[PDB]
């Protein structure tokens, strides 16, 4: 199949018509998306075939191919970059200061934007370009906003 | 069946619009993976 590094969509024919649930990252051969985007089903590029390798669904993420490589961690201080790839839309860069979610385990950056469900699993960038995190796992605010945590997995 | 279409390259772009506030907000992460505001 297609295994150049880059962000991909997520697509299914199950409900009316082609529907993206969702969308990843490819990076060294391996494919990173959410969890909630493909409940850890296979996938098809092509004529080739992903099959999942990790995953975990409180963190929300799952791999496929091998083991989660996305690494970078938001600094706490600069703005970043949400690559949005919406439903039927052309992706975008959205520059972004991340706030905070404060939790009893930890804080997390979040980014503050208002995107459909289908941009799940969208990656979030430093300067440099490396992905922090998926964007698409949060928490909707009092009008109707929406406000996703920054999710980064473990490289082993 | 699910499938993957190629959208772009993963690259930081000096002419992006920028928007969007950046709240502290505490909340709570349950077994499922949901988070939840906590006040
Ligand atoms: C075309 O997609 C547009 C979209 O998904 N908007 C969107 C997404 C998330 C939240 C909100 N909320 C309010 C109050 O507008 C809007
Ligand atoms: C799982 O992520 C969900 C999400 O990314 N956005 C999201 C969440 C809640 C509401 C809306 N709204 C509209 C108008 O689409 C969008």
């Amino acid at each position: 199949g297609e295994t150049t590094d880059g962000v991909y969509r997520v697509m299914t024919r199950r409900l009316l018509g082609s529907t993206q649930v969702g969308v990843g990252v490819m990076q060294e051969g391996v494919f990173h998306t959410m969890w909630h985007v493909t409940k850890g089903a296979a996938l098809r590029s092509g004529e080739g075939r992903l099959d999942p390798y990790w995953g975990d669904v409180k963190q929300d993420l799952v791999s496929y191919c091998g083991p989660w490589k996305l690494d970078a961690a938001w600094d706490g201080l600069s703005e970043v970059q949400l690559l949005a790839v919406p439903p039927g839309e052309r992706a975008k860069n959205i520059q972004t200061l991340p706030g905070i979610f404060k939790t009893k385990d930890g804080d997390i950056g979040a980014v503050a934007l208002d995107y459909p469900a289908g941009t799940s699993g969208s990656p979030i960038l430093d300067k440099c370009g490396r992905v922090i995190g998926l964007y698409g796992n949060g928490v909707v605010i009092k009008n109707g906003s929406y406000v996703s945590a920054i999710t980064q997995g473990k490289r082993e | 069946d699910m499938y993957i279409e190629r959208a772009g390259d993963i690259t930081w772009e000096k002419d992006a619009e920028v928007t969007g506030n950046s709240p502290r907000l505490d909340v709570a992460l349950d077994e499922s993976g949901d988070f939840s505001l906590v006040e």
